[PDB]
Parts: C-alpha cells; sequence; structure tokens
C-alpha cells in the first residue's frame, strides 16, 4: 500500500528535474 | 489550480496546429508547478486521446494537482523501507527504491537527483520529501 506514495515521490522528483531534460515520456510501472 | 496566464502562455508556445500531446502536457503541468504521475497520462490518454487542444489540457492540468498529497504519506512510504528505523536512508536503498518500485525513476533520472538533492550516505528522506513536496 506504500506504492501509490512511491510513485507520487516519484512525480514530485520528476516536476523537479523538468528542467533537466531526463525524464522519459513512459516508465514501465513495477 | 495553477497559474492561468502561465497555463496559456506555456500551451501557446509549446503548440503546433493549436494542439499538445500528452507527452507535451506531463512536462508543462510541471512546469506550470504540478506532479502528474505517468499513470495520470495514460488515464487521460484512454480518457480524452494524446492530443489535447487547450480545453483539453487544462482539463489534464486538473487531473494532476493531486490535492491529497501529504508530506506523512511520502515520509511513511520511505520509512517502511527503513528497515533497522534509523531515521535514514542509505544512497543503495534510496536508489533501490527509486528504481525498482512504483513508477521506476531511469539511471539518467537518478543520477541528477543524486547529484542534486542527495548530500550522502545517510539522506534524511523526511528532509527529502520535503523539499520534493516544496
Amino acid at each position: 500500500k506504500k506504492t501509490p506514495f512511491i510513485i507520487r515521490a516519484q512525480a514530485h522528483i520528476r516536476r523537479h528535474l523538468v528542467d533537466n531534460n531526463v525524464s522519459p515520456a513512459t516508465v514501465q510501472p513495477a | 489550480m495553477v497559474e492561468a496566464d502561465e497555463m496559456y502562455a506555456r500551451f501557446n508556445a509549446r503548440a503546433s496546429g493549436g494542439k499538445v500531446s500528452t507527452g507535451d502536457a506531463m512536462i508543462l503541468a510541471r512546469q506550470l508547478g504540478l506532479a502528474p504521475s505517468y499513470a495520470d497520462k495514460q488515464a487521460f490518454e484512454e480518457k480524452s486521446g494524446d492530443n489535447l487542444d487547450y480545453a483539453s489540457f487544462q482539463k489534464f492540468v486538473g487531473t494532476s494537482t493531486h490535492p491529497e498529497d501529504n508530506i506523512e504519506d511520502l515520509v511513511e512510504a520511505f520509512a517502511y523501507f527503513d528497515v533497522s528505523k534509523h531515521g535514514y536512508l542509505t544512497r543503495k536503498q534510496m536508489g533501490n527504491i527509486l528504481m525498482t518500485y512504483g513508477e521506476p525513476l531511469t539511471t539518467e533520472e537518478f543520477n541528477a537527483l543524486a547529484a542534486e538533492y542527495f548530500t550522502s550516505d545517510q539522506i534524511d528522506y523526511r528532509q527529502f520529501c520535503k523539499a520534493m513536496l516544496e
């Protein structure tokens, strides 16, 4: 039940990396 | 909601034929200060397709607001992996969590993340989650 919040953490990470030009368009979830 | 004239400006600058892809919608949403998940992207594509006019872009940005986000839910997600209850996680532990579970970070993403935001082999995940929600 922690996975949904890991995803939120990862989404906020990606929000802060938006200027870094690193994030893919698609991710294979786990 | 985000700042409306910024939303309009960024959409118009990214648009081609008055539309943006959901892939670009993801980027613009982040630039606007939101944290859409890839699940949000897939959900919206199944609902409204992968090419958005401004009205549909506004709606996508809407589904990406996640007002339910709360520091305690994030902190405790990391705490679950804090096996020995140290109050911190090692770079290894952070890497394994973030690149294995959920919507895993690529090594590109993780390496960038670690460069700016990580400081050692004792990552205070409370303070890290605070920073990420900021």
